[PDB]
This record gives C-alpha cells, sequence and structure tokens, in this order.
C-alpha cells in the first residue's frame, strides 16, 4: 500500500513516448531498438494488467487518457506483437476496457474500436494481394493455410542460407549480408515459436566467410539464454558453434552454471550431474578453445574463494562427465592432454585420468602412493621442464576426484603405521604454497592425531569431548573433514555424530560445508559403487537434518 | 603540416609542380631508398574525381594488381596531399611484399664475409645455397651418429640484425644472436641443443628400430608421437615428452572395443610398476603385460580408408567409395563431404549430375556423379 501510481505513471510517460518514436519498426533503427527493450516492455504491461483488472472500465479516467494510443502504437508494431506473452496481455487489457452496457456514445466508440484493433491483431489481410485472392476461390480460410505457408516459408530460407554457405569463394549469386542479419533480427523475438526452429539452426551453422560478425549480437544472447532456460532445443552442432563465435556468450552460459552451484542447488550433486550432462557444455568442451575458457572461469573462482570446497565439487562433476566425452567421441585423431592441461607434466594427468572404477578397492593405496611421489617431484623438485609452481599442480589434482577424496579414508583402512607419502598427498591438498617446515609441521600433528584416533576407533563408543580435546587454528578444517570421515567409518559411530556435529557447526558455514563434504562423499560412493550401508544410513538421516538448520 | 604549403614539400620532395597554378606536378615518389617517375594532371580546378596520372613501367608492374585500388582512391580521395600519402603507403606494401624481385645486399662486406665466415665453420659442413645466397643450410652430427639440418634465411644486411634460423627439432630451439656473433656461435649453440636431445632420440630410434611404428611413417625429427601397432587391428599412440623421454608417456588404444578393454584395465592395474631407469620398450612390455609384433605386415599396413575431407570411415551409412584417379593419391571421399567441398571451390564447374574439381590432395581432375 505503498506507490500504486507513481513509478507506473512514469513508465506509462517513457514507454508512450518511446512506441511513438518506434512504431512498426520498418527501419533498421526501430528493430534493434525494440528487440533491445521488448522485456521490460512486456513487465510493463503485466502490471498494466493486474492495474486495470482489479478495477473497472467507462467509470474511471485514471490513465484512460492515453490507454487507447498506447495499445494501438503497441498492436502495429510486430516485434512487439510477436514476442512471448505480449499479444495475449494486450488482448487482455482491451478486454478490460470494453462494456457490456454501453450508454454515452465513448463507449460505444470505443467498443468499435477494440473490435477494430482486435480484428487487425486477429484478421487483418495486410499480405500480398495475388495470393490472398487465389484462396478465397479455392474456398480456405487464412488460418488453415497460415501455418503450411510458414512452414514452406522457413525452410525456403533456410535452404537459401545453406546455399550460401557452400558456395564460399564461388562466382554466383552471393546472398547479401544485408538480409542475414535481417532475418537474424526477425528470428529473435520469435524464438519461442516452434515454427522457426529451423531457422535458427541452419544461420549458426552456416557461418559464412565474411570476416566481419554478420550476426548482431542482440541474436547470440537470446538463442543461449533460450538454450539455457529449455525452451528452445536445439542440436548440438548448433549451440557448441553459437559458443565458438560468441565468447561472451559462453561466458553468460557458464555463469549461469555457477548459479545453479551457489544459490539454487548448493550441494545437491544429483541435479548438478542432471544439469550438466543435459546442458551441452561437456560436449562442447571436447574442442580445446572452450575448454580453455570454461577452465579460465574455474580458476577465477577457485582464487575469488581460498578453495571453497563447493567449487571443487563442481570441477569435479564437470569433469567426471567431460572424460567421459573426449573419450565418447574422438576415436582416431583426438587432441593430446598436453593440449587441454598444458601446465603440468603430461605423465601426472595420464596416470590421475584412470578410474577407480577399473582398479581394485585394495589396490588404491599402491596408486595414490604412487601419485604422491610424482606430485612431491612435481612441486617440491621445481626444476625446469616441470609445472609453473605448486598451486597449478595442484589445480590439476583437483580437477580429478575419486582420487582427492579417497586419501583420508585409505589413511583410516591403514591407520596403524600410515604411510608418509600419503600424509604429504592429504597435506598438500588441503594447503599447497605452504613450504615444507609447515607441511611437516602438520604432517606430524595429523599423523599424532591418527595416533589418537586409531586408539579411539580401538576403544568402545567414547563421547565427543575426548575428541574436542585433540581438536584443540590454520589446520582445522582437515582436522574436521578427517574427523567426519572418521565418523562415517568407524562402526563406532551412528551413536556419537550429532554430539560431534552440533559442536562442529558453530557457524552456519562450517554446516553448509559439512553438507556439501556429506553429498560429495555419497555421490562419491554411489558412483564408486563402494559402500557399508551403515555409513550410508547414516549419512543420510544426519543429511536430512542439517539440511533443516541451514 | 596542416596546410598543402609546406607539407606537400616536406612529404614527397620530389615532386615539383610544373605549372604556376600548381596543376601539374612531375618527378619522383620515394619508397625504400628508391625513386619511381610519375607524373599528375588535374582539371582546371581541384577534384580528383577526374585526373590523369601517368607512371614509369617500373611504377605499373610494381602497382599491379593494385590497379583498381588505385583508380578507387583518384576517385574517393578528397586533396592532392592524403592521395599521395595513401600511394607511398600503398607503394611500400607492393614492395614488401615481392620482396624477392627488389633488393641489392653491400658486396664489400656482404659476400666476402660469408665466404670468410663459411670457412671458419669449415667446408665439410655447408650442404646447400640459394642463388639469391639468402636461404643457407648446415650438417650437424650426433655423437650418437644422427644427421640434423639447420635452415638460415639471410637479409641484405647478415650481421646487423638476426637471421632467420629454422631446425627441426622438437624443442624450440633458441639462439643468442649478437653482432659481434657469426655464423660459428650460432652453429655452437646449435650443437649445444642437439647433445641436449640426445635422449629423446635414442628413444625414438630404439622404438623406430623395435616396432612396427605405423603413421609417421618415415617420422620426421620434430615427431613426438609413434602410433606403435600391436596384435592385429588395434593399435596404442605414444606421445613422449622430451625433458623427460624416459618417464612415462601418454599412451592410449585404438582398434576394438572388447579387445582394449582388458588392455587399459591391465595397464590401470601396472601403472605404478613404471620405471623411467630402464627403456619405454623394457617398461611398457611388462606394464601392459604382453609383447609386441616385430614387423607383423611390413607390406600391407593400414593404408587409411577414411573419408580424407571428415577423417571417418562409416559417414552416415555412406562408405569411402568416390575416388581419386590417380596412382600416388588413390585417396576414398565420400559424396557428402566431397560434393560440400567441390561446391566450394572457384574452379569447379557442374554439369547435370556430374561435378568436375580438383582432388583435395593432390589438385588432380576428379568427376562425382550424384
Ligand atoms: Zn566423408
Ligand atoms: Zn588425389
Amino acid at each position: 500500500m505503498a506507490q500504486d501510481s507513481v513509478d507506473l505513471s512514469c513508465d506509462y510517460q517513457f514507454w508512450m513516448q518511446k512506441l511513438s518514436v518506434w512504431d512498426q519498426a520498418s527501419t533498421l533503427e526501430t528493430q534493434q531498438d525494440t528487440c533491445l527493450h521488448v522485456a521490460q516492455f512486456q513487465e510493463f504491461l503485466r502490471k498494466m494488467y493486474e492495474a486495470l483488472k482489479e478495477m473497472d472500465s467507462n467509470t474511471v479516467i485514471e490513465r484512460f487518457p492515453t490507454i487507447g494510443q498506447l495499445l494501438a502504437k503497441a498492436c502495429w508494431n510486430p516485434f512487439i506483437l510477436a514476442y512471448d506473452e505480449s499479444q495475449k496481455i494486450l488482448i487482455w487489457c482491451l478486454c478490460c476496457l470494453i462494456n457490456k452496457e454501453p450508454q454515452n456514445s465513448g463507449q460505444s466508440k470505443l467498443n468499435s474500436w477494440i473490435q477494430g484493433v482486435l480484428s487487425h491483431i486477429l484478421s487483418a489481410l495486410r499480405f500480398d494481394k495475388e495470393v490472398a485472392l487465389f484462396t478465397q476461390g479455392l474456398g480456405y480460410a487464412p488460418i488453415d493455410y497460415y501455418p503450411g505457408l510458414l512452414k514452406n516459408m522457413v525452410l525456403s530460407l533456410a535452404s537459401e542460407l545453406r546455399e550460401n554457405h557452400l558456395n564460399g569463394f564461388n562466382t554466383q549469386r552471393r546472398m547479401a549480408p544485408e538480409r542475414v542479419a535481417s532475418l537474424s533480427r526477425v528470428c529473435v523475438p520469435l524464438i519461442t515459436l516452434t515454427d522457426v526452429d529451423p531457422l535458427v539452426e541452419a544461420l549458426l551453422i552456416c557461418h559464412g566467410r565474411e570476416p566481419q560478425e554478420i550476426l548482431q549480437p542482440e541474436f547470440f544472447e537470446a538463442v543461449n539464454e533460450a538454450i539455457l532456460l529449455k525452451k528452445i532445443s536445439l542440436p548440438m552442432s548448433a549451440v557448441v558453434c553459437l559458443w565458438l563465435r560468441h565468447l561472451p556468450s559462453l561466458e553468460k552460459a557458464m555463469l549461469h552454471l555457477f548459479e545453479k552451484l551457489i544459490s539454487s542447488e548448493r550441494n545437491c550433486l544429483r541435479r548438478i550431474e542432471c544439469f550438466i550432462k543435459d546442458s551441452s557444455l561437456p560436449q562442447a568442451a571436447c574442442h580445446p578453445a572452450i575448454f580453455r575458457v570454461v577452465d579460465e572461469m574455474f580458476r577465477c573462482a577457485l582464487l575469488e574463494t581460498d578453495g571453497a570446497l563447493e567449487i571443487i565439487a563442481t570441477i569435479q562433476v564437470f569433469t567426471q562427465c567431460f572424460v567421459e566425452a573426449l573419450e565418447k567421441a574422438s576415436k582416431q585423431l583426438r587432441f593430446a592432454l598436453k593440449t587441454y592441461f598444458p601446465y603440468t607434466s603430461p605423465s601426472l594427468a595420464m596416470v590421475l585420468l584412470q578410474d577407480p572404477q577399473d582398479i581394485p578397492r585394495g589396490h588404491w593405496l599402491q596408486t595414490l602412493k604412487h601419485i604422491s611421489e610424482l606430485l612431491r617431484e612435481a612441486v617440491e623438485d621445481q626444476t625446469h621442464g616441470s609445472c609453473g609452481g605448486p598451486f597449478e599442480s595442484w589445480f590439476l589434482f583437483i580437477h580429478f576426484g575419486g582420487w582427492a577424496e579417497m586419501v583420508a579414508e585409505q589413511l583410516l583402512m591403514s591407520a596403524a603405521e600410515p604411510p608418509t607419502a600419503l600424509l604429504w598427498l592429504l597435506a598438500f591438498y588441503y594447503g599447497p604454497r605452504d613450504g615444507r617446515q609447515q607441511r611437516a609441521q602438520t604432517m606430524v600433528q595429523v599423523k599424532a592425531v591418527l595416533g589418537h584416533l586409531l586408539a579411539m576407533s580401538r576403544s568402545s563408543s567414547l563421547s565427543a569431548q575426548d575428541l574436542q580435546t585433540v581438536a584443540g587454528a590454520p589446520a582445522q578444517q582437515l582436522i574436521r573433514h578427517l574427523l567426519l570421515n572418521f565418523l562415517l567409518w568407524a562402526p563406532g559411530g551412528h551413536t556419537i555424530a550429532w554430539d560431534v556435529i552440533t559442536l562442529m557447526a558453530h557457524t552456519a558455514e562450517i554446516t553448509h560445508e559439512i553438507i556439501g563434504f556429506l553429498d560429495q562423499t555419497l555421490y562419491r560412493w554411489n558412483r564408486l559403487g563402494i559402500e557399508s550401508p551403515r555409513s550410508e544410513k547414516l549419512a543420510r538421516e544426519l543429511l536430512k537434518e542439517l539440511r533443516t538448520q541451514v | 603540416m596542416a596546410v598543402t604549403e609546406a607539407s606537400l614539400l616536406r612529404q614527397c620532395p620530389l615532386l615539383l609542380p610544373q605549372n604556376r597554378s600548381k596543376t601539374v606536378y612531375e618527378g619522383f615518389i620515394s619508397a625504400q631508398g628508391r625513386d619511381f617517375h610519375l607524373r599528375i594532371v588535374l582539371p582546371e580546378d581541384l577534384q580528383l574525381k577526374n585526373a590523369r596520372l601517368l607512371c614509369s613501367w617500373q611504377l605499373r608492374t610494381i602497382l599491379s594488381g593494385y590497379h583498381r585500388i588505385v583508380q578507387q582512391r583518384m576517385q574517393h580521395s578528397p586533396d592532392l596531399m592524403s592521395f599521395m600519402m595513401e600511394l607511398k603507403m600503398l607503394l611500400e606494401v607492393a614492395l614488401k611484399n615481392r620482396q624477392e624481385l627488389y633488393a641489392l645486399p653491400p658486396p664489400p662486406q656482404f659476400y666476402s664475409s660469408l665466404i670468410e665466415e663459411i670457412g671458419t665453420l669449415g667446408w665439410d659442413k655447408l650442404v646447400y645455397a640459394d642463388t639469391c645466397f639468402s636461404t643457407i643450410k648446415l650438417k650437424a652430427e650426433d655423437a650418437s651418429g644422427r644427421e640434423h639440418l639447420i635452415t638460415l634465411k639471410l637479409k641484405a644486411k647478415y650481421p646487423a640484425e638476426s637471421p632467420d634460423y629454422f631446425v627441426d627439432f622438437p624443442v624450440p630451439f633458441c639462439a643468442s644472436w649478437t653482432p659481434q656473433s657469426s655464423l660459428i656461435s650460432i652453429y655452437s649453440q646449435f650443437l649445444a641443443a642437439i647433445e641436449s636431445l640426445k635422449a629423446f632420440w635414442d628413444v625414438m630410434d630404439e622404438i623406430d628400430e623395435k616396432t612396427w611404428v605405423l603413421e609417421p611413417e618415415k617420422p620426421p625429427r620434430s615427431a613426438t608421437a609413434r602410433r606403435i601397432a600391436l596384435g592385429n587391428n588395434v593399435s596404442i599412440n605414444i606421445e613422449v615428452d622430451p625433458r623427460h623421454p624416459t618417464m612415462l608417456p601418454e599412451c592410449f588404444f585404438l582398434g576394438a572395443d572388447h579387445v582394449v578393454k582388458p588392455l587399459g584395465i591391465k595397464l590401470s592395474r601396472n601403472i605404478h610398476l613404471w620405471d623411467p631407469e630402464n627403456s619405454v620398450l623394457q617398461n611398457l612390455k611388462d606394464v601392459l603385460e604382453i609383447d609386441f609384433p616385430a614387423r607383423a605386415i611390413l607390406e600391407k599396413s593400414d593404408f587409411t580408408m577414411d573419408c580424407g575431407i571428415c577423417y571417418a570411415y562409416q559417414l552416415d551409412g555412406t562408405i569411402p567409395d568416390q575416388v581419386c584417379d590417380n596412382s600416388q593419391c588413390g585417396q576414398p571421399f565420400h559424396q557428402i563431404c566431397l560434393y560440400e567441398w567441390l561446391r566450394g571451390l572457384l574452379t569447379s564447374r557442374q554439369s547435370f549430375n556430374i561435378i568436375f574439381g580438383e582432388c583435395p590432395y593432390c589438385s588432380k581432375p576428379i568427376t562425382l556423379k550424384m
């Protein structure tokens, strides 16, 4: 109960003076301008609809001054009347202004004018003359040929574009580049019209030989947006070529993935996996150009946070999807891995690509122990002919889930006399760029902590305070996560998990982090097919209750 | 300057106005230390929409091709000064492209010094010299006994600027050139770089000897990849790192999905057993736990029977069927790939259901009947 007129009475004058500037978009500049502003116009009309619906016609005169001129100007512009719902709302506004029982001649004139403009929308013969004449003879109404004609109109145009593509450097008939840009502007307001989809796919695949961009960026954005909300459903080759010709559209698409992992679906990796596979990014990222730019936006996010676990998991999912699509669809002549991951020793990647589904559960220790050795070489023995640094070898290692998370659980499986190389790998995970004094201090703390935990596990089901003693910093998240892995692993868990979780969940950030952790872990288990049903049911119940605290 | 009173003097000094009303200019126009004859005529008024411009045959052969641009500039350019600025630029470009025909070195320094320097190297070295004496190529040996060539391309001023060095081997070759340096210097750096990469070479030499390398056939010295064949109708391709050859390679498998899978599994299990102290072969054999054939078929290798445009067998039911009418190519194609290609080229002409064009690989007459 605050404004009710003011913002709207301003927007009214803005839009009315703009419609007056526009009307019918018979030029270039009116067209580009309409296609831009149209989306807001739609919202303006929804608000206007709400306003006129709640009240009634012919009695009140609030904005009845120029509502007529506004709706007319709107209707004769066809880039407005072809956008998503504009027409349906414009009908509604005129249905409200009608009157059942006119008294003064103004109400009758209004109703007549309304019938006139509605008829112009629905049923006016502004089309070619001879084609109109031909049909009446055969006894056809507009409706029962409009569809085929459109269909047959579209296919024509698509062929011409198809032919212009093959005539690259040929003495004939060059499709005038003005018309290609024109079509690109005309497809934009009506992308959610199913009858035109054939035209889009042809425009995107038929790039042409012209070195300048012949399509205008209002077109790329509309297609891109519409692929991501699933309102157009193109085929994959079209979206890959859109990504490859308009890099700011690939940024706006990969940001729309980061909103998916930050806002809507935090730490539900099944909905992220579903989204990524359904989106085409994995299929598109088989192209080295797109994987270097998609990977660069992940790095920017990896640095802005100082190693957020939520980003890491998304990267792991993405990389797992990407792998079985690089594999799936490049039999002979595929790109060499130093071309996607160009900084590290290729050796290392070649190791980390090997899926742990393929390996027996018992031989994971050997493989990790080897990887650790080669990673230690690549970071600490930083000589020429190697990585750029520790961060880069880290950023690689992060891409491959499976390996990075099984580490603690293998230390617990070999908790008696932990191997120092695994301790090294784990300490390296939670912090690189530390220096040996830090890494050593962390490792010896961790070894002492593991000494405490093996003793506590082989003991009975004990309290949570005994755990806060050893927990009691820069090395907290490592110990926290190791202790959570201990809870899920040890059969002493499922009794005292809550006692530790409540105390550990100081803030909301640690809670969210632990939720993420547990989701990642169950995703990882269900993927690798490694499971103890105690931990599965335990983690599911804990996750259920922690999703309530938020 | 701005106005065409001192700026025209300063920017085209050897154009002299003949007429008092400055309408006819005659003289020379300069470009890269070379003066070209030029004679210009305006109308009674200062409009270039119509003007005469004659040149010497020197200047026309060099402004060959750009004739339409110049003709256009005559009509489009507002002032004479800007038209001359543009034509000197343009002339520079036409000269810089065909730099082959237009040059002269400074002999007193050049030809003698280069021959003194090739004597300082030793005439055992030199293997090739170009008639323009621009490109020369020298040879060196490995301690292992391998020949490696180096191409230099020399400018008009050799000792002044760097000469462009082109070499085969796969790490980027870096040559510290000074104005004091000479061919002996860069040659000593080249021998140093050779001796560095010895180990990579040893690896690839051992492989190409004791195994059926397949598709780097007669491989270069740049080549890091070796598609090795094993068993039958399956291969493992192997890329090696030059700095760390003995280190584990990038390897993966082409062929039958049912044969390769157990191999990938066995690899996964043995990868920890890799050791960069043995040989690549001596490591791979015990890692993948199999032996190789030593040239199981030498005659009928996998002659690539793929589209040679799309590089696939099985494009949409279609087979590589359309082939080349040539003994040296014999390259199959697809209808669709080869139709979309030939409809592109400018040379091609289409009868009723036939297109005649050039084979992509060998540029010989090839016919396609739809
Ligand atoms: Zn083909
Ligand atoms: Zn051929």
